[PDB]
């Protein structure tokens, strides 16, 4: 539920 | 980075043909809503047409308020806040009636020395809020479609 | 209906302005569509009864309210103005609104007072001590689906005795025509004829005629949109009574002026979507880039007096607006591109939970109206000059926060900003915090010079407000508000309200301390205290509320719902 993912998210960071 | 172009229309496919109904069909809100629906490729019908299974969009009360948001050291108004509230409803004929709303916030500074000018500014702001209140309502159409499928 | 007409319950209040005040209302049911009220309002300090007459009506043309307050004499005003022959104080108010046959639109918003200090002395029912002027508008319009023509007159009674000169449109005619399927284009024509008159006899009078045809090409996709627009502006000015201004100003006003200008606008928008599974299952994010190129040639408008053009505030929505000024006396030249971006969040139910926007305006050339009297803090003319940001977060069902910020590099400081966080369980249970800011540089740039030199204006705005409302035992309702200016470290407005509601009656007690004026003899602010007591009879109607929203709007900075 990390809300700060809005301004930074990248699919391969997850996996 | 995960982004893709929107592959779905802003207006849901079942709402591509609909009836726009209001008690003030020639008013400014109705004009704004009709223009926004025309921009999205929506076919608007008259309320007397015989086509059925056509969702209806009934616009309701519109309230515009002008209040004092801040004051100077002498107690005179510095900033006016204008509030637009629009209540509408969507009737899906077989299913159900879903109500939606829109609230628009704008502000502008006062100037007693240029009161006439300020009045025109106010008018322009109102003309904008209607448009801002229209896109808001169309933006809630996909939410209605999702609620329709859920029930 | 003599059965339904009679005396209401008297209410009272103690004020610092008028000491003990006493109202004795009398309701009168003339008809099922027309009702009236007569209220003797005795003020002790002025030692006299002022008569309030209120009249509501519903007709075919719409619904309206008339109000007339008359005070034959006033001891306080007589003391403050010995030279005046009479100390009578009156107010006339008329508000009518209606649409008849769906085509005729009738609007009246008229206020007139006997003296500028009326609202600082008497209670604020159809006005306020916060207003700097009184407005008098009449408008009759005819509007069908593709046409509308409105004739209106606007007048203003300015209160502050710095410069009581004010321009009026007597009358103003507005005509709009629309076409939508002429080929692939959309077309509209806007016409206007106006006549500006002034209160003083030495200021210019004008007649303006304006024509404006626009043609636009919209193109749309599921993910993108681009709208091109070509607009034409043709204005004709006939100005008279120019001897005074020309004899005192170095730039000369011209009798006959013609102003012809093209305008080209290109607007484009894209929508990107992505899946945000880390927030919660089903949530999605949307990115919305928007760009707009605006080009308006430069015409020197120094020979036209500025009658009704004022600087427009540039929030995020106003970044993409194609005008710098309101009205039509100042059309700024433009060679600019506006770039902005909006991010939105939806849940599994496709409901917007959060949105944030940021944008800027890049000027390729300086915007000129021929005359430029705006006092900037630096000589920046081109580049990224204006920035605006907006945000709205619906944290939960009972929480919500809003924010907006404006930055101007020519001010070398944030121009204006505002924020508000509100908890609202229900119309009786709520808490709200809000903040308003306006830099002194912004006041200097966008307001007259004596605002920059006057103590009560020059420091800008830095205001923090708190509003709270809490019921007890379903019968009581406590309401409070407090507004504090951090620049002066002084109270601006505070309110307290307690209402006891029962089956047959409701008793309201309210206190308020507000900024009421400015005393320039030793240069401080003047406050006013008011403690009121009011009883109203229940049961006759369907209203059973605790009255919280009524007391929340009773102060000079009324509460507004922001979710
Ligand atoms: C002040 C400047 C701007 C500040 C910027 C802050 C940006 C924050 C963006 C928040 C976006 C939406 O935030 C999202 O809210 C929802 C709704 O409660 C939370 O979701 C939560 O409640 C929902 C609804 O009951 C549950 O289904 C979910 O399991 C739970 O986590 C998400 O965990 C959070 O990610
Ligand atoms: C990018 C998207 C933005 C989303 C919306 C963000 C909303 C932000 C709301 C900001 C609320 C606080 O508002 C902020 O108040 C402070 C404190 O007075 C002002 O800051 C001020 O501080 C002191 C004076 O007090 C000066 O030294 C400074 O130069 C001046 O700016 C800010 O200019 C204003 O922005
Ligand atoms: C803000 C989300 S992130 O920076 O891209 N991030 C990547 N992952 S993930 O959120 O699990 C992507 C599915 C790991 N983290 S996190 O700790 O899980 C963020 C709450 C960072
Ligand atoms: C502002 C313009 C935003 C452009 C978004 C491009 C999306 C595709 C690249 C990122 C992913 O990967």
């Amino acid at each position: 539920a990390c809300e700060w993912c809005i301004f930074w998210y990248d699919p391969k960071l997850c996996a | 980075c995960g982004w893709h172009l929107r592959d779905t229309t802003q207006v849901p496919s079942t709402m591509k043909v609909m009836i726009l109904d209001s008690g003030d069909p020639n008013g400014p809100l109705s004009r704004a809503v009709r223009n926004q629906l025309r921009l999205n490729g929506v076919e608007l019908l008259d309320k007397e047409t015989t086509r059925k299974d056509v969702p209806s969009l009934r616009l309701g009360k519109v309230s515009i308020a002008k209040d004092t948001a801040s004051v100077f050291r002498n107690g005179q108004t510095a900033e006016y806040q204008m509030i637009m509230t629009v209540n509408a409803t969507v009737l899906i004929p077989g299913r159900d009636i879903y109500p939606i709303s829109a609230k628009v916030f704008r502000s502008f500074f006062d100037n007693p020395q240029m009161a006439l000018a300020k009045d025109n500014e106010q008018d322009m702001i109102v003309k904008e809020m209607y448009d801002r209140a229209a896109e808001q309502l169309i933006r809630k159409l996909p939410s209605i479609r999702a609620a329709d499928i859920r029930s | 209906d003599k059965r339904r007409s009679g005396f209401l319950i008297p209410n009272a209040k103690y004020t610092t302005t008028n000491y003990f005040e006493f109202y004795l209302p009398y309701y009168w049911n003339i008809a099922p569509n027309m009702d009236a009220t007569i209220t003797p309002h005795y003020m002790h300090r002025r030692g006299n009864i002022m008569w309030e007459n209120e009249f509501r009506y519903l007709s075919q043309a719409g619904a309206g309210l008339m109000e007339l307050d008359y005070l034959p004499s006033d001891k306080v005003y007589e003391d403050e103005h010995p030279n005046d022959d009479s100390s009578r104080r009156w107010l006339f108010y008329w508000n009518h609104s209606g649409v008849m046959d769906q085509v005729w639109r009738f609007n009246v918003d008229y206020t007139k007072v006997s003296d500028p200090s009326y609202f600082n002395d008497f209670d604020n029912k159809y006005g306020s001590s916060t207003d700097g002027y009184a407005t008098q508008k009449f408008s009759v319009g005819y509007a069908v689906q593709n046409f509308n023509a409105t004739v209106s007159t606007k007048q203003f009674q300015v209160f502050s005795e710095q410069n009581t000169s004010s321009y009026s449109a007597e009358p103003q005619l507005d005509v709009n025509y629309y076409q939508n399927d002429v080929g692939p284009f959309d077309t509209r024509i806007y016409g206007q004829a106006v006549h500006f008159v002034n209160t003083r006899d030495d200021m210019p009078e004008a007649t303006r005629v304006h024509l404006e045809p626009t043609i636009n090409l919209p193109l749309s996709n599921n993910w993108g949109s681009i709208n091109t627009e070509a607009k034409f502006l043709a204005t004709h000015y006939q100005q008279t009574n120019l001897d005074w201004y020309n004899s005192r100003n170095t730039t000369k006003l011209d009798e006959s002026v013609n102003r012809v200008m093209p305008q080209f606008k290109v607007d484009g928008k894209m929508v990107f979507e992505r899946d945000m599974e880390m927030l919660a299952p089903g949530y999605t994010q949307t990115l919305e880039p928007r760009a707009q190129y605006l080009y308006v040639p430069y015409r020197d408008q120094s020979d036209i007096y500025n009658y009704d053009s004022s600087l427009l505030q540039s929030d995020y929505s106003g970044l993409f607006r194609d005008r710098t000024y309101g009205g039509l006396d100042r059309i700024a030249s433009a060679n600019q591109v506006t770039t902005g971006v909006t991010s939105r969040i939806y849940d599994d139910a496709a409901v917007e939970r959060f949105n944030i926007s940021v944008g800027q305006i890049y000027y390729f050339t300086e915007s000129r109206t021929g005359d430029d009297n705006i006092t900037w803090e630096n000589d920046d003319k081109t580049g990224s000059l204006v920035w605006a940001g907006d945000t709205y977060w619906r944290i939960s069902e009972r929480w919500g926060l809003r924010g907006g910020i404006q930055y101007d590099t020519r001010l070398d400081n944030v121009a204006t900003s505002n924020s508000s966080i509100e908890y609202r369980r229900d119309e009786d249970r709520l808490v709200q915090l809000n903040y308003h800011y306006a830099s002194p540089e912004y006041i200097q740039a966008t307001l007259p010079k004596y605002y920059s030199t006057a103590e009560q204006y020059k420091n800008g705005i830095s205001q923090v407000g708190a509003v709270a409302s809490r019921p007890i035992a379903d019968r009581w309702s406590i309401v409070g508000a407090y507004y504090y200016d951090t620049n002066a470290n002084k109270q601006a407005d505070s309110m307290l309200g307690v209402q006891y509601s029962s089956c047959c009656y409701a008793i309201r007690v309210g206190y308020e301390r507000k900024l009421n004026g400015w005393d320039n003899d030793k240069q401080h602010a003047v406050y006013d205290n008011a403690i009121g007591f009011n009883i109203e009879l229940r049961g006759l109607s369907s209203n059973y509320g605790l009255g919280t929203q009524e007391m929340l709007r009773s102060n000079i900075l009324p509460y507004q719902n922001t979710l």
